[PDB]
C-alpha cells in the first residue's frame, strides 16, 4: 500500500492530461521533490511543460512551485524565467515568507529581471523588520544571482545580521551571495562567521561558506574545515571543487579536510572525466595545488591540462577592458625595463608573451636566465566591488598556480594601476611591483 | 542553477492546494512524515533535512527534444496558432448544402445559381487548404533563415535600435 | 521543412521592418 | 587635381552572375539589385581567337524570325549585320533572337543553350528600360 | 535504431554552424 | 620627400623609416624628408615623393584588409 | 520555332496554299500550324529533316485542314 | 575533430554539438594527449576576423535554441527571449550589448574631430529617426556659429549643442542624465547605487523593446508569408513545397565532401528518424535513450 512507483504513474497522469492548473501543476512538482525523483527526467518535463501552460498563478502556487525547482534540482531556463511574469504581478501579493522563495528561486536559475529585483528588493527595505534573518538572505541570495548588484540590500541586510545571530544554513547563504557581489565586508562576513560552531547540519552550507571565504580570501574557519571534513560525502563533486577550491583560497592547509574532499572528486573524474565542467576542473587544480594534497595520477595531470584550457578560454573571451589594461601594463613593463621609444616598446611586448608550460598563453612573462617574472594585470572584475577594492581570492588562485610552475606573478590592479597620470609613473609601479616579487630584475 | 542551493524541509510547502494529490507533511525537528496520495495509489515516507539537501546536487537539466529546433517549432506553433484563427471563421460559416435542393436550383436566377455553386467550390478550396497543416512546417523555414542572419550581428545578438540609440548618447554627450 | 543555410553577417542596427496587415480576414469576411 | 594610377587594363566582371543584370559601360550595375555576385573580373580588349582556335560554324542560331531562317540562315559563331534605316525593325529582329533563345533553352539539353548579351549603345534610358520589362516579361 | 540519445537529440538541425565553420576554414589559413 | 605621420616622431622613429624609405629610391639616392602629421592615419605612414605616392599607413592596411576579407567570403 | 517555320514554308512551296486569297495568307497559316498534327511537329524537330517517310505522311495532312475561303 | 581555438570557444558554451566536441575532447584529455600550445600568433586584425568566425559558430547554433515569444502576451515571455540572447553574447564571447556597441561607435570614429562625421560614420548603428533629429540640431548650431562642430567637449560649440542634443535625447525617451550618469559614475558606493538601479530600469525597458519589436516583426512576417499561403489551392502548395525541398537537397547532394553537407544531409536522417520514432507511439512521443 506503500506505493511510490505507482504513485508516480498516477501524477504522470495528472500531468498529462489537457487542462492542468496552476495548483495541480504546484502540487505535481512539490510532490516529485519529497519523493525525490531526480531519475525520472521525462515526469519532471511534463510538470515544467504544464507550468509554462498555466495562466493563473496565486501567491501560494507559485512559491510552491519555485520551491519544488529550486530545491529538486530542476532546471530549464524558458520555464523558470517566465515564472517571472506571475511574480511580479503577485509580488505586493506575496507574504514577506513567500518572497523570500520566489526570488531565491528565480534569482537562483539566472533569470535577468531587474524589474522583479528592483521592486522585491524595495519591498524588503521599505519593511527591514517584517523579514526573518532567513528570509533576508534568500532575497540577497536573489538578487545577487540575478545579476543585480544592489548594495542598497546588502547593506541593510548587514545591519539585519549584526543585531541578530542568525542559523548556519541562513549565514552560508548570505555568505554565498556576498560572495558573488564581491563584498568583502569585515563587518558583516564576522557576524556571519559565527553561526558555524553551533554544528551545522549539511554539508552543502559548510562546502557554501568555504566557497564564499575563500573567494573573498578571508580565511579559513577551523569549524567549516573540521564540518567538511566528516561531512564530505554529502556533497557533489562539482560541490566539493568548489569546496576544495574555497578552501584553498583562504589558506587552509589541513590535509585530511582535504583528503575526504578529494576522495568524492577523484572517483567521479574517473568514471567520466567529463563530468564536470573545465572551469570546476580548473578550480580542483588550484585547490590540489594551494593546499599541496596530490590526486590520483590519472587526474592530477588531467586536471592540470585543464588549469591551462580554462586559462586560454578566459583570455580569448577577454573583456576588452581588460584586453586594453593587459596591453596598458605590458606596455608599462617595456619602459620599466628600458625602453624608451615606441619601436622599442612594440616589439618588447612582442616578447613578453611566452608560453606557458601547461600550453597556456601568458601576456606579460618575463624571462632572465632561471629566473622568471609574471606580471598580473586585475582589471575591476577581479576586484572587491567595496572601497578599498582589494583583488578577488581568485587572482591568488591564479597566482599561486604559476607560482608552482616556475614564474613569480606580480599583480598589478586597475584601481592603483589607472590612478597614475603618465607612463613613468606607471613604469616605475611596475617595477617596483616586480622587485618585491623577485628583485633579481 | 546554482552550485549549491539553500531551500529543503524550511519554509517548505506543508500541504498540497489541489484535490487531485493529496499531500500531507509532519514535520519534527530533524526529519518530516511526508503522505502523498495522487489517484488510488499512497506513498508515505520520511524525508530527512539533510536529504532534500542532497536533491539540488546533481541537477536534472531539461531540454527539448525538437523535431527540427526550438526555434522552428515557436515559428510553426504560431503558424498553427494563426491557422487556427483563419479555422475559427470557416467555422462560421453558412450551410450551403441547405440549399442544393431542387426547389432551390430552379426558382432561382440561372446566374445566381452559378454564383452559388462558386460560392460553395470556394469553401472547399479554403478548408481544403487551411486545414494542410503539414505546409506549415515548411513556412516557418522561411522565417528561419532571416531572422537568423540578424541575430548574426557584429555586435550583439540581442542589439536593438533604443540601445544603441541609448549607447550613442553616452557615447556623443561625452567628451569626444 | 529545411531551410537555405547562409553564412553573413548583420552589420547595421536597424528596425525589423514589420510587414503590413494581409487582407484575408477581410477578404474571407467577405 | 591629383589622378592616381590604377594599374589596371581596363577590365569588366565576367561570369554567370551577370545573367538577369543590367550594367552600364564598364560593367557596373544601374538595375539596383546591388552588387554582382559570383562574377569575375576579365579584361575587355582580349586578342580575338585565332585560325587555330576556331573550327567551322555547323550548328543553327534559329532566330525565330522566319525571313531570316529561310532566306538568310545564321550559325553559330557567325556575325550578321542588321542594317537598315530608322525604325524598319532592327531592334525587333535582334530582340526576337533573344526571346527565341528563351524557348529554345528550356528544351535542349544543358550544354547548348544559348545566353544573351544584349549592348545598348547610346539609346534612351527609357528604351532600355522597356527592353528589360519585356525581357523579364517574356522571361527572356 | 530506436532511442537515440538526449544529448543527440538536443541538436539544432539546420543550423548553419558548418557554413560559419567552412568560411572560417577557408578565410582565416588565406589571410594569414 | 614628405611623409606624413599620426603623431610626431621619435629620434627612432626617424631612423627606422629612412630604412624603410630609402628602398623606395631605386639607385645611390638621397632622401631628405619633410615630416606632417594626421591622425586620420592610424599609425605607419604615408611618403609623398611628389610624383609617387607609398601608403604603408595602417590606416590604409584596414581597408585593404577589410576588402581583401569582403571579397573572399562571396567567394566562399 | 524551326519546326514551325519549315511546314508552314512547306505548305507554301508545295502548292498547298494557292487557291487562297493573298489577303489572307497571314490567317490561312495561323490555321495551318494549328490545324495540322501537334505530333507531326515533334518528328520534324526530332529528326531535324522532312524524311520520305513524313514528306507524303505530311503533304496528305496537309490536305485535312481548313483553309479561309478556299 | 577541432582546431583547439573551437574548443576553447566551446566550454562556456552550452549547446549539445558543441559539448559533446568538447568532451570527446576532455576524454582524450583524460588518456593523456597533450593539450596543443595555443598560439600568441595572428596579428591584431586577424584576431578580430577568427573570433567573429568563432562567435558566431556559438551564437548560430544558440539562436536556433532560443524559442520566440510569438503571439505570447506580457513581458516575461519577452524578457526571457531577451535575456536569453544576453547568456547567448555572453557564452560567445561578447559583453554587454551596452558596452560592446559602445565599442563600435569609438572604434569607427577613432579618426574623427568633427561631430557631422561623427554622425555620419556612425550612422549604421544609430536609428536614422535619431540619426536625422542629431542632423537637425547639428545643422542649426553650425547655422550658429558658421563653423563646423567639433568632436572636442571643451570646446563651447559642442557643450550648447550637447545641451540640445540631450533635448533631443529626452525626445526619444531616453534618459540622456541617468545613461552619462552610469557610465561616468560616482564616488560613493550608496549615490551610484541608487543611479545602476535607474540606468537597469531604462536598459530593460529598452532591450525588452528590441526584443519585442523583433517579435511583432517574426508574427508581421508569418501572418504575411501564411495569408498568402492560405490563399493558393492545395495542389500548388505540395508542389510548390515538394519543389523547394528537392531543390534544397540536392545543393547539399552536389556539394561534394564538404562538412555542412554532410550534417545536413544527417538531420534529414535525423528528422526522418523523430517522424519514424513518434509514428510508433504518439502518446509518448519520440523515444529518448533512458
Ligand atoms: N515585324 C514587325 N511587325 C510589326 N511591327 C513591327 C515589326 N518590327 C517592328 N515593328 C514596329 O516598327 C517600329 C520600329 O521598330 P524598331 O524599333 O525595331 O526599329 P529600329 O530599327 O530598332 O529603329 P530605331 O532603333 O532606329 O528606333 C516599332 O514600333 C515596332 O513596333
Ligand atoms: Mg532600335
Amino acid at each position: 500500500e506503500n506505493d511510490v512507483p505507482a504513485i508516480l504513474k498516477e501524477i504522470d497522469s495528472l500531468v498529462s492530461r489537457e487542462a492542468v492548473s496552476a495548483k495541480e501543476v504546484s502540487d505535481a512538482a512539490v510532490a516529485l521533490t519529497y519523493l525525490q525523483v531526480k531519475a525520472n527526467r521525462r515526469l519532471w518535463g511534463k510538470v515544467l511543460e504544464k507550468a509554462g501552460a498555466a495562466q493563473d498563478y496565486d501567491a501560494a502556487s507559485l512559491t510552491n512551485l519555485l520551491w519544488a525547482i529550486n530545491t529538486g534540482g530542476v532546471e530549464h531556463f524558458k520555464t523558470v524565467a517566465e515564472l517571472a511574469g506571475p511574480a511580479v504581478s503577485l509580488l505586493p501579493s506575496l507574504s514577506p515568507v513567500q518572497l523570500s522563495i520566489v526570488v531565491e528561486a528565480l534569482g537562483g536559475a539566472g533569470v535577468k529581471n531587474y524589474e522583479l529585483y528592483n521592486k522585491a528588493s524595495a519591498v524588503v527595505v521599505s519593511k527591514i523588520g517584517e523579514f526573518k534573518p532567513a528570509e533576508i538572505a534568500r532575497v540577497l541570495y536573489g538578487v545577487a544571482f540575478g545579476g543585480v548588484n544592489d548594495v542598497a540590500l546588502a547593506k541593510a541586510a548587514g545591519k539585519v545580521f549584526a543585531s541578530t545571530e542568525v542559523d548556519s544554513r541562513t549565514a552560508a547563504q548570505a555568505l554565498y551571495a556576498l560572495a558573488k557581489l564581491g563584498r568583502a565586508d569585515k563587518a558583516t562576513v564576522d557576524a556571519l562567521l559565527k553561526s558555524f560552531k553551533k554544528g551545522t547540519e549539511s554539508a552543502s552550507d559548510a562546502a557554501a561558506a568555504s566557497f564564499a571565504l575563500g573567494s573573498l580570501s578571508f580565511k579559513a574557519e577551523k569549524a567549516i574545515v573540521d564540518a567538511l571534513k566528516a561531512s564530505a560525502g554529502d556533497l557533489a563533486p562539482a560541490q566539493a571543487v568548489e569546496a576544495a577550491y574555497g578552501l584553498a583560497l583562504s589558506g587552509a592547509t589541513d590535509a585530511e579536510a582535504f583528503k575526504a574532499l578529494f576522495g568524492v572528486v577523484a572517483p567521479a573524474i574517473e568514471k567520466a572525466p567529463d563530468a564536470l565542467e573545465v572551469s570546476s576542473l580548473a578550480q580542483l587544480h588550484v585547490a590540489s595545488t594551494i593546499s599541496g594534497a596530490k590526486l590520483p595520477a590519472a587526474v592530477g595531470s588531467f586536471v592540470a591540462k585543464a588549469f591551462g584550457l580554462a586559462a586560454d578560454a578566459a583570455r580569448l573571451k577577454r573583456s576588452s577592458a581588460e584586453s586594453a589594461l593587459v596591453a596598458d601594463v605590458a606596455a608599462a613593463t617595456a619602459v620599466a625595463f628600458g625602453a624608451q621609444y615606441r619601436p622599442e616598446v612594440a616589439s618588447a611586448v612582442a616578447s613578453y608573451v611566452k608560453t606557458a608550460p601547461d600550453g597556456s598563453v601568458l601576456d606579460i612573462a618575463i624571462t632572465k636566465g632561471d629566473a622568471k617574472v609574471l606580471v598580473q594585470a586585475v582589471p575591476s572584475s577581479l576586484l572587491t566591488s567595496t572601497t578599498p577594492a582589494k583583488p578577488l581570492g581568485h587572482v591568488a588562485a591564479y597566482s599561486k598556480v604559476r607560482e608552482a610552475q616556475g614564474y613569480a606573478v606580480a599583480v598589478v590592479p586597475a584601481n592603483e594601476f589607472e590612478a597614475l597620470p603618465d607612463q613613468k609613473a606607471k613604469a616605475q609601479y611596475v617595477l617596483a611591483a616586480i622587485k618585491k616579487v623577485a628583485p633579481s630584475f | 542553477l546554482t552550485t549549491f542551493t539553500f531551500s529543503g524541509l524550511q519554509d517548505a510547502p506543508v500541504a498540497a492546494l489541489s484535490g487531485s494529490i493529496k499531500l500531507n507533511v509532519a514535520a519534527k525537528a530533524g526529519k518530516a512524515e511526508v503522505t502523498v496520495a495522487a489517484g488510488a495509489a499512497k506513498a508515505a515516507t520520511q524525508v530527512s533535512a539533510a536529504a532534500l539537501r542532497k536533491l539540488s546536487g546533481s541537477k536534472i537539466s531539461l531540454a527539448e527534444v525538437a523535431r527540427i529546433s526550438v526555434l522552428h517549432s515557436s515559428i510553426q506553433n504560431y503558424l498553427l496558432s494563426l491557422s487556427n484563427e483563419r479555422y475559427q471563421l470557416l467555422s462560421q460559416w453558412p450551410d450551403f448544402t441547405t440549399m442544393y435542393g431542387k426547389d432551390f436550383y430552379y426558382r432561382a436566377h440561372p446566374e445566381d445559381l452559378k454564383k452559388f455553386y462558386d460560392a460553395a467550390d470556394e469553401y472547399y478550396k479554403l478548408y481544403e487548404t487551411v486545414t494542410e497543416f503539414d505546409s506549415l512546417s515548411a513556412l516557418a523555414s522561411q522565417v528561419v533563415p532571416n531572422y537568423a542572419a540578424r541575430r548574426r550581428s557584429t555586435v550583439h545578438p540581442a542589439i536593438g535600435s533604443t540601445v544603441a540609440d541609448g549607447a550613442f548618447t553616452n557615447f556623443l554627450l561625452s567628451k569626444q | 521543412y529545411l531551410a537555405p543555410l547562409r553564412s553573413d553577417f548583420t552589420e547595421e542596427i536597424t528596425a525589423p521592418k514589420v510587414a503590413s496587415a494581409s487582407n484575408l480576414v477581410n477578404e474571407w469576411n467577405n | 587635381d591629383l589622378v592616381y594610377r590604377t594599374g589596371q587594363i581596363v577590365n569588366v566582371p565576367i561570369g554567370p552572375g551577370t545573367l538577369g543584370r543590367v550594367t552600364d559601360g564598364l560593367g557596373q550595375p544601374i538595375d539596383g539589385k546591388g552588387p554582382l555576385t559570383n562574377v569575375r573580373s576579365s579584361l575587355v580588349e582580349v586578342k580575338a581567337p585565332g585560325i587555330i582556335a576556331r573550327q567551322s560554324v555547323r550548328e543553327p542560331l534559329f532566330t525565330g524570325v522566319k525571313a531570316v531562317d529561310a532566306l538568310v540562315p545564321i550559325g553559330r559563331g557567325q556575325r550578321e549585320l542588321i542594317i537598315g534605316d530608322r525604325q524598319t525593325g532592327k531592334t525587333a529582329v535582334a530582340i526576337d533572337a533573344i526571346i527565341h533563345q528563351k524557348n529554345c533553352n528550356e528544351q535542349v539539353p544543358k550544354a547548348q543553350r544559348v545566353y544573351c548579351v544584349y549592348v545598348a549603345v547610346g539609346q534612351k534610358r527609357s528604351t532600355v528600360a522597356q527592353l528589360v520589362k519585356l525581357f523579364t516579361q517574356t522571361g527572356a | 535504431a530506436d532511442a537515440k540519445a538526449l544529448d543527440e537529440l538536443r541538436k539544432p538541425k539546420f543550423s548553419s554552424k558548418y557554413l560559419i565553420q567552412h568560411v572560417s576554414q577557408k578565410l582565416i589559413p588565406a589571410v594569414k | 620627400c614628405t611623409v606624413i605621420t599620426a603623431e610626431p616622431l621619435d629620434k627612432l622613429e626617424r631612423v627606422e623609416l629612412t630604412k624603410k624609405a630609402e628602398k623606395f629610391v631605386d639607385a645611390g639616392f638621397k632622401l631628405v624628408m619633410q615630416e606632417k602629421i594626421d591622425k586620420k592615419l592610424l599609425g605607419g605612414f604615408v611618403i609623398e615623393f611628389s610624383d609617387r605616392r607609398v601608403d604603408m599607413s595602417t590606416a590604409k592596411k584596414v581597408e585593404e584588409f577589410n576588402n581583401f576579407v569582403n571579397k573572399l567570403v562571396l567567394s566562399i | 520555332p524551326i519546326e514551325r517555320q519549315t511546314v508552314a514554308v512547306y505548305a507554301a512551296t508545295k502548292g498547298f496554299l494557292d487557291k487562297v486569297r493573298v489577303q489572307d495568307i497571314v490567317a490561312a497559316e495561323e490555321a495551318v500550324i494549328s490545324q495540322v498534327n501537334p505530333a507531326v511537329f515533334k518528328i520534324l524537330k526530332a529528326n531535324g529533316k522532312i524524311t520520305p517517310a513524313l514528306d507524303a505522311h505530311l503533304k496528305a495532312e496537309l490536305r485535312k485542314v481548313k483553309l479561309p475561303g478556299a | 575533430a577541432v582546431s583547439k581555438k573551437e574548443v576553447l570557444y566551446f566550454l562556456s558554451s552550452k549547446d549539445a554539438e558543441s559539448s559533446t566536441a568538447v568532451k570527446s575532447y576532455l576524454k582524450s584529455l583524460y588518456a593523456g594527449a597533450q593539450v596543443e600550445a595555443t598560439e600568441t600568433d595572428a596579428s591584431e586584425l586577424i584576431a578580430q576576423l577568427e573570433k567573429k568566425y568563432l562567435s558566431a559558430q556559438v551564437v548560430e547554433p544558440g539562436v536556433h535554441n532560443i524559442a520566440l515569444p510569438l503571439g505570447e502576451s506580457g513581458s516575461a515571455p519577452v524578457k526571457r527571449y531577451a535575456a536569453e540572447l544576453f547568456n547567448l553574447g555572453a557564452q560567445a564571447g561578447f559583453e554587454c550589448p551596452f558596452i560592446e556597441v559602445s565599442k563600435k561607435f569609438g572604434q569607427e570614429t577613432a579618426t574623427s574631430e568633427t561631430v557631422k562625421d561623427v554622425l555620419n560614420k556612425t550612422k549604421s548603428y544609430v536609428s536614422a529617426d535619431y540619426n536625422a533629429a542629431l542632423n537637425e540640431v547639428l545643422s542649426s548650431v553650425e547655422a550658429e556659429i558658421n563653423g563646423p562642430v567639433l568632436f572636442d567637449g571643451k570646446t563651447e560649440g559642442f557643450k550648447k549643442f550637447a545641451a540640445k542634443a540631450k533635448a533631443v535625447a529626452v525626445s526619444r525617451g531616453l534618459p540622456a542624465d541617468t545613461i552619462l550618469a552610469y557610465c561616468a559614475g560616482s564616488a560613493n558606493e550608496d549615490a551610484a547605487d541608487k543611479v545602476s538601479k535607474e540606468f537597469f530600469t531604462w536598459f530593460e525597458s529598452a532591450y525588452t523593446a528590441d526584443a519585442a519589436a523583433e517579435v511583432k516583426a517574426i508574427e508581421a512576417e508569418a501572418a504575411s508569408i501564411l495569408d498568402r499561403h492560405l490563399a493558393k489551392p492545395v495542389a500548388q502548395i505540395r508542389k510548390e513545397q515538394a519543389s523547394a525541398y528537392a531543390s534544397l537537397l540536392k545543393r547539399a547532394e552536389t556539394a561534394k565532401g564538404a562538412k555542412w553537407a554532410e550534417k545536413y544531409l544527417e538531420d534529414v536522417k535525423a528528422v526522418q528518424w523523430f517522424d519514424a520514432s513518434v509514428a510508433e507511439a504518439p502518446a509518448s512521443g519520440p523515444k529518448v535513450a533512458a
